[PDB]
């Protein structure tokens, strides 16, 4: 079982849509890794297309609360919440594969049939979510918040070099022989 | 079959019906009937209301068409007149809005849904707020109450029969017979 | 095809049918036919009921439109004529309500459903209370029985033939031949 | 297409068809046709039966309409006349009921279903008992057989032909050629 | 239905009703009506719009048909005139484009989809860009504002009621009570 | 209906529409209309095209009928003339093919999937190649742009915008206000 | 209504269409039209086959009607004449069978499906073989080719253009501006 | 699996909606944890979006009956019944993450087709459930019952600091220094 | 289970239709059997109603590649792909049960909607598949190749003796010796 | 599970429809049971409502191949393929329960749309299958092949005594 | 379990459609095999009918990242993305079965309904992915990039020897061959 061996070396895979079950599993694994060793690095690999905002906030808070440094590595794609999780790693320890893509855009949501007051409350809530999103993106990046708002207006796709210049990641690792 | 002929001849006399929920095609047909009847600018048009409401824009088109013609319109509520059906019932000329003794009238705020990105949701939400306040001000103007009183009343659905409807300004009088 | 022609020819003889369950469309059609036949006031209108019930508001609209006109209405029952069909059967002109010998009648309380938030559920519950007690009062007034008697009787399904109908007070006579 | 005008002509020569299972719609059709043709009190009416059954209430309505008018009715079986079809076939005036030489006649006591609470189930069960006895005594009266014999024969699904139909009393004669 | 004869009679007065999700069928119907009415060049053609938009290629055919004929087109808006329905409303002759009070107008950019290989996707995307810039430049030409102003305004979503639509240039004047 | 009436009145003026995808029944309808109008030989027939194309064999039937009668056919493109609708657009008599100013024309190779056994697949594939070559040479003859150029341009979808279609030779003139 | 009207005039002009797959309904249609036109023994009937085949029994019915009415049947292929439609194409009187220049023709052996017990399978298989032999010999009789030539050419499939069909003997001549 | 370990150190997740199965599992784990050790604390972490009222009442009663103190932690969100379980923990030991939310609103329910009397009985039960809901909310909150009644008329979303000010929680986690 | 034992004595069952997963499992078992003992023969039992062509080619290649001799037994039926798999065994070791049917026919395939160029490419591909199939049938049989061409035009069903005379089966087993 | 236990008491059930998977399972079980002990008999219990013909053929050949005697017991019903499988046992070992029904009928087949040649080939194949079925029924019973051919024209149901008179079974067992 | 025996001998087996889960499993297995021994080669067997592009890219990057040489064996077919993986092995150790095919074509994709700007962004992304695929195919082969661009316009099917001539593979296996055994 390769996943068990990976977990034995403090490595966590996130290659599924970010929902409640996956968030709970990730948080439980993070708590176990902290309990077994509170002062050694934890590696998180991201290959997910995105997910719900509440699970994203839960995972982000769990990563921030847990004190050992978290090294985030992007392998395939990191879109929406996956980009935020990738940028939420320890500075200097955020990496991406040479051929990878990072996708950022403003949140999208659906609501059911309802009266105007409920719709207004939902609109206020989603605007609050979006504002929290720009705050989270600006905190862990080297880009002004106004540029963040202008960029995440539509779908923004960045390669490894574009992400490195954009501040989400810190290194592009080519091979193993060439350190 | 029979419905076509009876509706045709009733339209010939003076009569127009709204016995179904308000939507695009029924609004178009009612507007066409009103425009055709407006050719003779002396007689009045009797409109019977029995519907649980409908789309906002179609009701707005019917209301605007009613206000556009100089012919008097006599709205009569029968069976049920709720949501936009009530609004079109009260939109008739003053002193010629009536309801049946066993009729019921319901009022409540509009409803809709939201979909899309945050910017589009915000735009649609502000559009909905503007529409809601527009409906509040028009219903207050046509009923005789104040804007704020109607705003408090139209938070949840409220029911009336003919009597508190007529003393509430929704309707002018009630006939048991012709 | 043939149905339209035969219905039109019977309408030329001031005969109105109320088969199949009552709904908004049939209510509007019956109202249109009644308003058409109201053109000549010194005539009678014969109505035949074979409906197993229908919408509350549509039935109230039909009943109030029937009371609106001056023409005497003769209700004739065959088949089932249950629920709202029974109510419209007994709502005719006094002394002009008839049932065929093999014509069942059923009486029971209204039924509906509730959904939404707690406040809206309470509002709808009190509205259903108002409607049910109004129905009981109208039934007691038309049949001549006691309000409490009818309220107690109409807790479950209650069945009558023509006879228990006539000694109950729902109808006034049983027609065997012409 | 052709059905409209062929039925118009057949109605002109006073021919009525019931070639389908009996429901509310065809019940209203037959009742309307009989009422329209009742305007002439001296000429008789011809009705043919090709049906596999129907509903109880519609059959009762049609039967009551048949016995309501003064005009004589000739019921002719056209092959399959089962359940309610044969009852409407045997409900014609005595001495004027016929069946085609190759015809099938079937009698069986009615069937239904029950759903609801225990008290409601009991009420519908006693209703079914009363209507079953109603049917049994009515067919015993019309066919000239004893109540017990009819009840015994109606429990199972006994079949008949034209010869057994006339000797049992279901029909009066077998019509071949004109 | 009554709609057919009422539409025929109103079309006899050179009044054209529009407003449905615009597709090939309604566009063909409108173009046929315009071509038929184009027989008499010196009479105006009234065109009423209440629609949420439709396909681009059909509305463009309607626009070309209107610009083809000699007859002046007087466009009237009520209820909702959104998406490319707004474009067709603004396509009318100058000084003859009106909207009723409380009639909503909406502008936004076109929408489409992609499917296929890379080459086909590229070709269709460049076609969509050309169509979008053509729509923007035509809207700027008709309204009077600059191309860049329309491009900035019609990016996400933009709503209007009667008066700011009038001052913007979408509507020449707002008519009420003839 | 209203559409039927306007189509009849336009057919009295020798005007034909193709505002739907090409298939069996519509091709038969167009062929019937052309054969009916071919009674008078010295008159020309106007043919409006707005279609995304359709079946091959039906369009070949329409094209053969167009080339069969002695009457001249004036083809007018409105909306879009995509795929094989363009083929029928360019099949008109020389000097009498036109497109409205806001018209888009699309050209691409035929596409029709295949399945079955190996030999049947081979037969269908060689027929597809043969009919593709036939279409290429036919459109080359009707546009005068050689065969190799047409085959090169038919590999993928290509778009033309009135004037581009004019210079390419697909049409003869871009009509304005007559 | 337009299609029915143009078909009315074409039938008045002795023109018949088969532009759809052949089944029992269209078989009755064609037989009825041919029988109606057979009242004139000195005139001929024009036939416009373009169909992708159909049912065997319907085709036999139409073929027998063609050989029965004693009138000359002029058969024309316009689009695709395949399977059974090809057989109907050659069923016309000699010297009066034509195909348009771009018409394309198909021949192949019959196909069907079988299910049931072994004896039923054997009976159906031998009937399929018998009807295949009948089709082959009828085709070899109508077209000047031997039975072996047809039974090997129709082994899997074969296609034909206008001139290849003309030289093969399927048709007599092609039209061009005729 | 991490879940087994966290159960070894007395941890219960609530990451699904509140229903009969989840409530029954919560019963089983709470009773077993109390039986194994009635002295140490029991931690309940909630990430539920809501659920039925009967499971709400049953789980609340079980938590109250279980005499060891119960800590409650709101990790991702707490809507409707989840907020009630968040407030139902041992006072002084109710926690929420920084970027978390708590949603409160009056119960929503529907009834099937039936006669007026059955609908009245159902409506009376619905009103009783609602009254029990605001009573239980006021019991574990520092706000007046009238304020709760007016606030839960429609949906209400509060951040971690807003929940702390409202009395739903006691501490707002920041980080592990 | 009997399946594990039958694997232990170097017998592989092919009882389901030939797809990607089944072919992958069969070739993995073949590789393991070759590794464990590169001299003892491997027995393959054919009871499949055909399958995809790519899996056919993969199994055929991995069966011709392995050093140990392949002993193929037709069991029940062997249609299309199964017929080729049965006939691809080591000469003198391809046998069938007494009552059995071997069905051979040209490949059948379906192509989705697409432009003419894609359809003619697919037609070339299916013609190449048919040519490869008939060449493989000719290589492992005594029947002349043109005879196979005319035979596989339609369905051809052969009994055990018909297959033996055709050149696909070496001998027929009746009873255990 | 009792199935594995009854497997080491050398009893094999056939209580499901006779398809490819069940046929392969039964064939593997028979091979393994012969491997374990090539001298003791193998018991086959039949409770199947028929199945495909290919599975019938495979199981028949497998039973006929091995030395160990195939002792066939029938409970409840043995229709179509199951009847042939029961009659295919070693002589003297075919016994059935008192009130058990055995149904015999000609094979039923269904094919999709196809050309005439394909349907003719399918008809020839199904006729060959019916002929083979009649051949096995004749060689494994006492009734002459002509009466068997005439009997399978329509479905025929036989009791245990009727089956014994027909010749498919050897003796009827009621209670040990 | 034959798959476990194959894994213990350092063979990674890919016989399903390439998606996120399969890519994650392949990357995890490759990392574990590299950790076990950074010197012994790793064998990858390909029987996949193509798949997604992001998973292809992740697998390709992981293959190029690990220290040991990768030995790719085409086995059955390599339809859309599996061909790149076959061509991405260590040069000189990319082989194929005799009766196998390798297919190459430009990527196919579709997008949901949206505004024109979103479609333009999606088209730009798809063109970028196509250019990346052409670059990866040109780097790991012999034919020039222009030939690749011309060829991948439509579905191109190559046999074993056709692939060897194209340069995607290096050897075609025929039969098991014993070692020299010369002491």
């Amino acid at each position: 079982d390769p996943y068990a061996k990976l977990f034995e070396e403090r490595v966590i895979f996130l290659g599924v849509q970010i929902d409640d079950a996956s968030a709970n599993d990730v948080m439980a694994q993070l708590l176990c890794l902290e309990s077994m060793d509170p002062d050694r690095d934890i590696s998180v690999y991201i290959n997910s297309p995105g997910g719900s905002f509440t699970a994203l906030t839960a995972i982000y808070d769990t990563m921030q609360y847990v004190k050992p440094d978290v090294q985030t590595v992007c392998m395939g794609q990191a879109a929406a919440a996956a980009a935020v999780l990738l940028a939420a790693g320890t500075p200097g320890k955020r990496m991406a594969l040479p051929n990878a893509r990072v996708l950022i855009h403003q949140p999208y949501s659906e609501t059911g049939r309802g009266q105007v007051s409920d719709l207004e409350i939902a609109a206020n809530e989603i605007l609050r979510m979006r504002s929290q999103l720009e705050d989270m993106l600006a905190k862990h990046s080297t880009t002004p918040v106004e540029k963040i708002r202008e960029d995440i207006e539509r779908d923004k796709i960045l390669t490894a070099e574009d992400a490195l210049s954009y501040g989400l990641i810190d290194q592009v690792i080519s091979t193993r022989k060439m350190d | 079959g029979l419905g076509d002929q009876v509706y045709n001849r009733l339209l010939n006399e003076r009569i127009i019906f709204l016995g179904q929920p308000v939507d695009d095609d029924i609004a178009n047909k009612i507007t066409a009937q009103l425009l055709l009847l407006a050719s003779d600018p002396e007689k009045d048009i009797y409109l019977y209301i029995n519907s649980p409401g409908g789309s906002i824009t179609a009701g707005m088109a019917i209301y605007d068409t009613m206000q556009y013609i100089k012919n008097d319109v006599v709205t009569i509520a029968m069976g049920l007149a709720a949501a936009m059906g009530q609004f079109l019932l009260s939109a008739g000329t003053p002193g010629k809005r009536f309801a049946l003794p066993n009729a019921e009238i319901l009022i409540h705020q509009p409803s809709a849904g939201l979909a899309g990105s945050a910017s589009d949701i915000k735009i649609h939400a502000e559009r909905l707020l503007h529409t809601k306040k527009r409906m509040a001000e028009l219903t207050s103007q046509h009923t005789g109450q104040t804007i704020e009183q109607i705003t408090r009343d139209s938070d949840r659905d409220r029911w009336f029969d003919a009597f508190e409807a007529k003393e509430y300004g929704l309707i002018d009088d009630v006939m048991t017979t012709a």
